[PDB]
């Protein structure tokens, strides 16, 4: 009977910087898709693996949803065997990925006039991420041969960067707010159902 | 980035029909999932059709009984079959391309789907001519 906490995870206040993105496990309920399907302010909403039609007579073990800022002309990153500064260095999705990407503009909540300098990206990295992995370090990048000892200096460079989220910026460089549905199958039993298979 | 050109674009009669075409230059529209969008003069770009590498399509409410979008990777072109026609169709047409690898289903098609754009191509619906 228990309807699945959909509002607190899109209708946030705040939400995260992509490289520290928030995840919340979504178990023990009925998931009415309805209000994802009403809200006209999505301009992304697509599957993979599945229909989004086909959402509400479904069932899994565990719907992941994740959620961060990144800005309009990065939402295409979100998506299965896609690169870029976000999906290599922040948020990559598996190349087998099972799930939907809702990204919707949120220039009305996260600019600033003056920037907007709190949300923040992961600009370096020694390695890229595997799937669904979170780096949070704050550690200074060794971009030469000498080493930095926590030092930024020549070749050593703070591994964040700040998009400063103004109103007036094009679409492209505008915030967006974006919310990965992840669709686990692992253990029995199924615990998030459609209203249609429950 | 790829390369994508437009045509089939014209002035057409309220009613009257057009193809609108897609023709990828330099690379094969297989792994490609391909989207049309629309911006009229004094409005803003609307997502119109989209067509996954998987063949599912995406039809916007104000032309779903009227437009066809339809995948031929044979011959390396994507179509959009315009049909009964009106003059608030009148706008820019744009095509648009973004790797899918996987099969992506659609609810909804927007620009932030896609990296590459086409130049456009003009599309005109009036009796006035
Ligand atoms: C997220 O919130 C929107 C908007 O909710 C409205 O604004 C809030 C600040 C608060 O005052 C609410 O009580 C308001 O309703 C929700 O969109 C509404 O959804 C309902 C039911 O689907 C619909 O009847 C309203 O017309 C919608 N209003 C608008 C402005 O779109 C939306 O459902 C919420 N999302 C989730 C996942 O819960
Ligand atoms: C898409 O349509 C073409 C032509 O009908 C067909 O050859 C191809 O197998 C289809 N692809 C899928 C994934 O259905």
């Amino acid at each position: 009977t228990n309807l699945c906490p959909f509002g607190e995870v899109f209708n946030a206040t705040r939400f995260a910087s992509v490289y520290a993105w928030n995840r919340k496990r979504i178990s023990n309920c009925v998931a009415d898709y309805s209000v994802l399907y009403n809200s006209a302010s999505f301009s992304t909403f697509k599957c993979y693996g599945v229909s989004p039609t086909k959402l509400n007579d479904l069932c899994f073990t565990n719907v992941y949803a994740d959620s961060f800022v990144i800005r309009g002309d990065e939402v295409r990153q979100i998506a299965p065997g896609q690169t870029g500064k976000i999906a290599d260095y922040n948020y990559k999705l598996p190349d087998d990925f099972t799930g939907c990407v809702i990204a919707w503009n949120s220039n009305n909540l996260d600019s600033k006039v003056g920037g907007n300098y709190n949300y923040l990206y992961r600009l370096f990295r020694k390695s890229n991420l595997k799937p669904f992995e979170r780096d949070i370090s704050t550690e200074i990048y060794q971009a030469g041969s000498t080493p930095c000892n926590g030092v930024e200096g020549f070749n050593c460079y703070f591994p964040l960067q700040s998009y400063g989220f103004q109103p007036t910026n094009g679409v492209g460089y505008q915030p967006y707010r974006v919310v990965v549905l992840s669709f686990e199958l692992l253990h029995a039993p199924a615990t998030v159902c459609g209203p249609k298979k429950s | 980035q790829v390369q994508l050109q437009e045509s089939g674009g014209g002035l057409v009669q309220p009613g009257g029909s057009l193809r609108l075409t897609c023709a990828p230059s330099g690379f094969t529209l297989d792994y490609y999932a391909i989207g049309w969008f629309r911006q009229a003069p004094g409005k803003e770009r609307e997502g119109v059709s989209c067509i996954s590498s998987n063949n599912s399509t995406y039809y916007a409410d104000s032309v779903k009984g009227r437009f066809t979008i339809s995948r031929d990777n044979a011959k390396n072109t994507v179509y959009l079959q315009m049909n009964s026609l009106k003059p608030e169709d009148t706008a820019v047409y744009y095509c648009a391309a973004e790797p899918d690898y996987s099969g992506v289903y659609y609810y909804t098609c927007g620009w932030t789907d896609f990296g590459s754009w086409g130049q456009g191509t003009q599309v005109t619906v009036s009796s006035h001519h």
